[PDB]
């Protein structure tokens, strides 16, 4: 996360880590046995990290769950990084408490203007800010005109633009499968975009309210 | 060595922490960068050793 601020532990108790060896990837708990991440984070088999702040530091509030089913959007294109979307069943139930609690799916699709936030242990382009330590940035969500002429012929429909035109402040590498969340609901998973916080490359991510149907059918299919 | 052993690594435009080698050519070493996770371009490599193997010499 580039240009944003230290989260309040535990402020975005829905925010996973994917770690296969090490922090590759963010994730959203939607619910005690599922997660949503980004289909290009896929791996087989894949160990979520719950209940963390300092992702290098052992606090006493995290689980470690693997995972059993890891499930890539079945239209999902690498190349047009289009339906950059997957599920990921839990091997054994999260539990739910003060550190770990779900993010709820989007009722509607939000609206270019709206304000979210969106978090992760991805790069921070800062040797201040620490990448280790999750990291909150506010970001608006903007008009597909604007997002369509940053991206020309790039942007389909599972893809929204959110951030700043002028930089500064973006998703990074590190960042991919986590969360935007505006106003309590899950409306994108961090995907991609030309560099991080550059002028005139705002973040591109995964619109998941175009997604309510596979992602409940698919988590009540065993 | 293919000529794509002397493009510089490409992380590209998604945003995953996927440790990845590549061949340096002017340090002449397989060396680690951070990939994306979509559009890897050639001189990407999953160890060490397919780096070597590869584009280790001529
Ligand atoms: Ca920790």
């Amino acid at each position: 996360i580039v240009g944003g601020y230290e989260c309040k532990p535990y402020s975005q108790p829905h925010q996973v880590s994917l770690n296969s060896g090490y922090h590759f990837c963010g994730g959203s708990l939607v619910n005690e046995n599922w997660v949503v991440s980004a289909a290009h984070c896929y791996k087989s088999r894949v160990e979520v990290r719950l209940g963390e702040h300092n992702i290098k530091v052992t606090e006493g509030s995290e689980q470690f769950i693997s995972s059993s089913r890891v499930i890539r959007h079945p239209n999902y294109s690498s190349y047009n990084i289009d339906n950059d979307i997957m599920l990921i069943k839990l091997s054994k139930p999260a539990t739910l408490n003060t550190y770990v609690q779900p993010v709820a799916l989007p009722t509607s699709c939000a609206p270019a203007g709206t304000m979210c936030t969106v978090s992760g242990w991805g790069n921070t382009m800062s040797s201040t800010a620490d990448s280790n330590k999750l990291q909150c940035l506010n970001i608006p969500i903007l008009s597909y005109s604007d997002c369509n002429n940053s991206y020309p012929g790039m942007i389909t429909n599972a893809m929204f633009c959110a951030g700043y035109l002028e930089g500064g402040k973006d998703s990074c590498q590190g960042d991919s499968g986590g969360p935007v969340v505006c106003n309590g609901e899950l409306q994108g998973v961090v995907s991609w975009g030309y560099g991080c916080a550059e002028p005139g490359n705002p973040g591109v991510y995964a619109k998941v309210c175009i997604f309510n149907d596979w992602l409940t059918s698919t988590m009540a299919s065993y | 060595r293919p000529d794509f052993c002397l493009e510089p690594p490409y992380t590209g435009p998604c945003k995953a922490r996927i440790i990845r080698y590549f061949y340096n050519a002017k340090a002449g070493l397989c060396q680690t960068f951070v990939y994306g996770g979509c559009r890897a371009k050639r001189n990407n490599f999953k160890s060490a050793e397919d780096c070597m193997r590869t584009c280790g010499g001529a």
